[PDB]
C-alpha cells in the first residue's frame, strides 16, 4: 500500500525526469558540432620524466602555480615535485603505506592524502619550523579515502567507499556537512569553477551533482555502463566528464540535465581511469589501463591523439591551471610532463 | 542369538555398531544379555590390565543401559557392573574420570530407571518443563557444492519435522512408565487412552513424572527409591515388553558456502522467536575446508571477547569427513560423543610502529611481506583495480625449546621479502624468502628451518605486513616487534 503506491510514484518521478530529458534532446552535440574545423592530430611529446617514486603511482595534483604537483605512490610515499626543474620539493613519508589519492591546496600551504585508512590527513608544507608535519587526521569515513580536493587551508570535501562524500573544516577536524545518496563507492569528485557545487562519480554507474552550500543532490547522470573511476568539471563549470570501465568516456551538461557526448571506439577496450580537461575545455584527456591515455577532441568525440608513454596502466593524469603542460602518473613507478 | 551377539561384539571392538544397536532392538529381551557379556569382557581388563580397550566399553554400556527398555527387578545386573567399574579407581587417569562419570550414571539409573534417557529426550526435543528447563538445536553447516547429494537427502530427511510435541509426550510417558512397571503394565489400553487426551494435560503429566523421576534419583537409598517412583506412577496413573527408540532430535540444515562462523549469529534471529542450553553445529568438512579452524578461530576468541552466542547456549562443533543408516550414524555419534579434542595455539605478541601491543593466536600459519601484501591486494577488489616486492629488514631471533628446557638460541639479521609459518609443544615450519639481490626481480633463498619459537624485530622505518593463519582480509602492517611462541565451543572427537 503505503510502499508500492511509493514506488509507483518513484517509477512515475523517474519517466518524468526521462520526459523532460527526452524533451531537451532536439539535437546532439555531434551534429551541432560537426561544422566547426577538426582539431586534427595531437602529437605529443614527453617533456620530463619524475624518476624517484619506487611503485605504482596512484594519484597527483598540480598546484595552483602550475609548476608544483603532488604525487602519491604504492611505496607509501607522497612527494612534491617542481616540474620544471625535476627536483623533489618533498618527499613525504607516510603512516599509512596504502595511499590512493592526493591533492596539491590552491594555496599551496597545505597537502592532503588519504587511502585505506578510511582517514584525510592533511601536512602543512610552511610549518613553524619547516618541517613536513601532519596538519590534521580527518577521520570520520568508514570507507576507505577514495578522493579529495581542497575548498581552502581550512575547508576539504573527501570522497569515500562508503558510497558518500563530505565536507570538512580541518580546523574542527568535523564533518561539516555529509554528502550522502550514492549507492556505490564514490571513486572520484571534482570542485566546481565556483566553489558552491561539485560533481562526483561513483561505482553505480551514475554521476551526482551536489551542493555545497546545502548539501543536497540536485541532479544524478546515468548513461554509463560500468563504474565512473574519474569526474571533472569543463572548464566553464556548466558540463563535466565522466570516465568508466565500459572503455567510454561521457559528457554531462547541467544545465540540460543529461548526457551530450560520448567518447569511445571499437579499438579501446579498457576502462578508463582518468579524464581531464584543456583549459578551454575542447581536449579531453583520458587515461587507460593499456598504457596508453588518449587526447579527444571534446566536441567532436574523435580521437585526436593518443600518449604512449608509460609501459604500466596510466593510472591518473592532470592538467595545469594554465593548460601549459599535461602531468600523467602511471604504474610503471614514472610520471610525465607533456606539452 | 547369543551367539550371534558375540560374534558381533567381538567384530565391533576390532557400521559395526549400528549392527549392534539394531540388532538388540528387535527383542526387548536382547538388551540383558548383550550387557551381560559385556561385563565378562570388562571383567577380563580389570583383571589383566590392558589399558587400549576400556573407553569403548564404557561407551557400550552407557549406550545400551540408556535403551534397554527395561530392567527385571530380579536381575542385579546393575550392581554387577558397579562392582566390576569400581575397581578401575586405582587405574591411570583418564580411565578413572570415565569410570567415575559411569557409576554416576549408573546411580541415576539404579535409583531411577529411565530417567537418563527421558532427560536426553526431554533436552533433545525442546519439551522442558518450568521447573528444569533445558534445550537442544541441531544446525547442519553444509556446503552445498562439496557435500555429496547422498548427504545432502540424509540432511534433508533429518531436518523434516517427524513428531509433535503431543507424540513426544505420548512415548516420553510410555517409556517412563514401561520402564518402571515392565511387562505388568498395559502399553497398548495405555497409548489408546493416552492418545485421546489433550496436549496441555499430557504436558501436566510428563513434568509430574520427570519431577517424580529427578526426585527418586535424589533419593540416598536405591532400593526405596524404586518403591517409592513406583508407587507415586501408580497414584498419578503380564504384557510384553516394548522397544522405544530414541525420537529424532530437532535439525536445522543450512546452506553455508562461507567460511566465517558469522551466519550462525544470523541464525539467532530466529532464535529469538524459537524459544544451560546447548547448540550442536555439525560441521561438514573437505581438505581445504584449513579455514573451518581458522574461523573456528574468531569464534572463539571473537565470542569469548563479546559474547554474542554464548549468553545462552553451549556450542559443540562435529566434524564430518566429507531413517537411512547415515542417519542413525550420526545422530548416535552427535549423542554419545562428549568428549573434546582441543588444537594447539599459538601464541604473538606485537609491538606496533605506534607502540601499542596486544597478544593475538594464529591457529594455523602466519606469513609475512610480500605474501602478506599479496593478500592485502587480494582483499581489495576496486582497490586491486586501481592498486616487485622491496625488502624488509628483519632482525630474527629464533630459539629452539626442549621439554627438557634447554633453549638453544640463534639469530640473524635479513633483508627478506616474505616469511611465512607453517605447522609440523608443537614445530613451526617456517620459510624465508630472502632477497639476495634487490632491483623487478628480487633474487628469492626460500630458507625452511625448522622453528618453534621466534622472535622478529624490525625497523620503525620497515613496517612489514603480517597475516594470521592466512586470513587474507586482515592482513597487520605498521608492526616493528612479533614474538611468537605456542601459547565453550570445543571439537568433538569419538575417541
Amino acid at each position: 500500500s503505503e510502499l508500492d503506491q511509493l514506488r509507483q510514484e518513484a517509477e512515475q518521478l523517474k519517466n518524468q525526469i526521462r520526459d523532460a530529458r527526452k524533451a531537451c534532446a532536439d539535437a546532439t552535440l555531434s551534429q551541432i558540432t560537426n561544422n566547426i574545423d577538426p582539431v586534427g592530430r595531437i602529437q605529443m611529446r614527453t617533456r620530463r620524466t619524475l624518476r624517484g617514486h619506487l611503485a605504482k603511482i596512484y594519484a597527483m595534483h598540480w598546484g595552483t602555480d602550475s609548476r608544483l604537483l603532488v604525487s602519491a605512490s604504492q611505496d607509501g610515499k607522497l612527494i612534491i615535485w617542481d616540474s620544471y626543474t625535476t627536483n623533489k620539493v618533498h618527499a613525504i613519508p607516510l603512516r599509512s603505506s596504502w595511499v590512493m589519492t592526493c591533492a596539491y591546496a590552491p594555496s599551496g600551504n597545505y597537502v592532503a592524502c588519504g587511502g585505506l585508512d578510511n582517514i584525510c590527513s592533511i601536512y602543512n608544507l610552511k610549518t613553524r619550523e619547516g618541517n613536513v608535519r601532519v596538519s590534521r587526521e580527518l577521520a570520520g569515513h568508514t570507507g576507505y579515502l577514495s578522493c579529495c580536493r581542497f575548498l581552502d587551508d581550512n575547508q576539504i570535501v573527501t570522497s569515500s567507499g562508503d558510497t558518500t562524500c563530505a565536507l570538512w573544516d580541518i580546523e574542527t577536524g568535523q564533518q561539516t556537512t555529509t554528502f550522502t545518496g550514492h549507492t556505490g563507492d564514490v571513486m572520484s569528485l571534482s570542485l566546481a569553477p565556483d566553489t558552491r557545487l561539485f560533481v562526483s562519480g561513483a561505482c553505480d554507474a551514475s554521476a551526482k551533482l551536489w551542493d555545497v552550500r546545502e548539501g543536497m543532490c540536485r541532479q544524478t547522470f546515468t548513461g554509463h555502463e560500468s563504474d565512473i573511476n574519474a569526474i571533472c568539471f569543463f572548464p566553464n563549470g556548466n558540463a563535466f566528464a565522466t570516465g568508466s570501465d565500459d572503455a567510454t568516456c561521457r559528457l554531462f551538461d547541467l544545465r540540460a540535465d543529461q548526457e551530450l557526448m560520448t567518447y569511445s571506439h571499437d579499438n579501446i577496450i579498457c576502462g578508463i581511469t582518468s579524464v581531464s580537461f584543456s583549459k578551454s575545455g575542447r581536449l579531453l584527456l583520458a587515461g587507460y589501463d593499456d598504457f596508453n591515455c588518449n587526447v579527444w577532441d571534446a566536441l567532436k568525440a574523435d580521437r585526436a591523439g593518443v600518449l604512449a608513454g608509460h609501459d604500466n596502466r596510466v593510472s591518473c593524469l592532470g592538467v595545469t591551471d594554465d593548460g601549459m603542460a599535461v602531468a600523467t602518473g602511471s604504474w610503471d613507478s614514472f610520471l610525465k610532463i607533456w606539452n | 542369538t547369543e551367539d550371534r551377539i558375540q560374534h558381533a561384539l567381538e567384530r565391533c571392538l576390532h557400521l559395526n555398531c549400528w549392527s549392534l544397536q539394531e540388532l538388540v532392538s528387535r527383542d526387548p529381551g536382547h538388551f540383558l544379555i548383550l550387557l551381560e557379556q559385556i561385563l565378562q569382557k570388562t571383567r577380563e581388563v580389570q583383571e589383566k590390565g590392558t589399558y587400549d580397550l576400556l573407553a569403548p566399553l564404557a561407551l557400550l554400556f552407557y549406550s545400551t543401559v540408556l535403551c534397554t527398555p527395561h530392567f527385571p527387578p530380579d536381575s542385579d545386573l546393575l550392581l554387577k557392573a558397579a562392582r566390576t567399574y569400581h575397581r578401575f579407581l586405582t587405574w591411570p587417569v583418564p580411565y578413572c574420570s570415565i569410570c567415575q562419570e559411569l557409576l554416576t550414571f549408573i546411580d541415576a539409573e539404579l535409583k531411577a530407571p529411565g530417567i537418563s534417557y527421558q532427560r536426553l529426550v526431554r533436552a533433545e526435543q525442546g519439551l522442558s518443563t518450568r521447573s528444569h528447563r533445558s534445550s537442544t538445536v541441531t544446525v547442519l553447516l553444509l556446503n552445498p557444492v562439496e557435500v555429496q547429494a547422498e548427504f545432502l537427502d540424509v540432511a534433508d530427511k533429518l531436518s523434516t519435522p517427524g513428531p509433535s510435541p503431543h507424540s513426544a509426550y505420548i512415548t516420553l510417558l510410555l517409556h517412563a512408565f514401561q520402564a518402571t512397571f515392565g511387562a505388568h503394565c498395559d502399553l497398548s489400553g495405555l497409548h489408546r487412552r493416552l492418545q485421546s487426551k489433550t496436549l496441555a494435560e499430557l504436558e501436566a503429566i510428563f513434568t509430574e513424572t520427570a519431577e517424580a523421576q529427578e526426585l527418586a534419583s535424589g533419593i540416598g537409598d536405591a532400593a526405596e527409591a524404586r518403591q517409592w517412583l513406583r508407587t507415586k506412577l501408580q497414584a498419578v496413573g503380564p504384557g510384553k515388553l516394548r522397544t522405544i527408540p530414541i525420537p529424532v532430535a530437532r535439525c536445522y540444515t543450512y546452506s553455508w558456502n562461507q567460511d566465517s562462523f558469522d551466519i550462525l549469529q544470523e541464525i539467532l534471529l530466529k532464535e529469538q522467536e524459537l524459544l544451560a542450553s546447548t547448540l550442536r553445529v555439525v560441521v561438514f568438512g573437505s581438505d581445504r575446508i584449513g579455514k573451518v579452524a581458522r574461523a573456528y578461530s574468531n569464534l572463539r576468541r571473537l565470542e569469548n571477547n563479546r559474547p554474542l552466542l554464548t549468553r545462552f547456549f553451549k556450542l559443540q562443533f562435529f566434524y564430518v569427513p566429507v531413517l537411512p543408516i547415515l542417519a542413525d550414524m550420526l545422530l548416535y555419534y552427535c549423542r554419545f560423543a562428549a568428549r573434546p579434542v582441543l588444537l594447539q595455539v599459538y601464541q604473538t605478541e606485537l609491538t606496533f610502529i605506534t607502540g601499542e601491543k596486544t597478544t593475538e593466536i594464529f591457529i594455523h600459519s602466519l606469513e609475512l611481506g610480500h605474501s602478506a601484501a599479496t593478500r592485502a591486494i587480494k582483499a581489495s577488489g576496486p582497490g586491486s583495480k586501481r592498486l616487485e616486492a622491496v625488502p624488509l629488514t628483519l632482525q630474527i631471533i629464533y630459539s629452539k625449546g626442549a621439554i627438557s628446557g634447554r633453549s638453544r638460541w640463534s639469530n640473524m639479521e635479513k633483508l627478506c621479502t616474505s616469511v611465512n609459518l607453517s605447522k609440523a609443544t608443537e614445530a613451526l615450519t617456517l620459510n624465508l624468502t630472502e632477497v639476495v639481490k634487490r632491483q623487478g626481480f628480487n633474487q628469492i633463498s626460500t630458507s625452511q628451518i625448522k622453528v618453534d619459537k621466534v622472535q622478529i624485530i624490525g625497523s620503525n622505518s620497515c613496517p612489514f605486513a603480517v597475516c594470521l593463519d592466512q586470513d587474507e582480509r586482515k592482513i597487520l602492517q605498521s608492526v616493528i616487534r612479533c614474538e611468537v611462541s605456542p601459547c565453550c565451543l570445543p571439537i568433538m572427537t569419538f575417541s
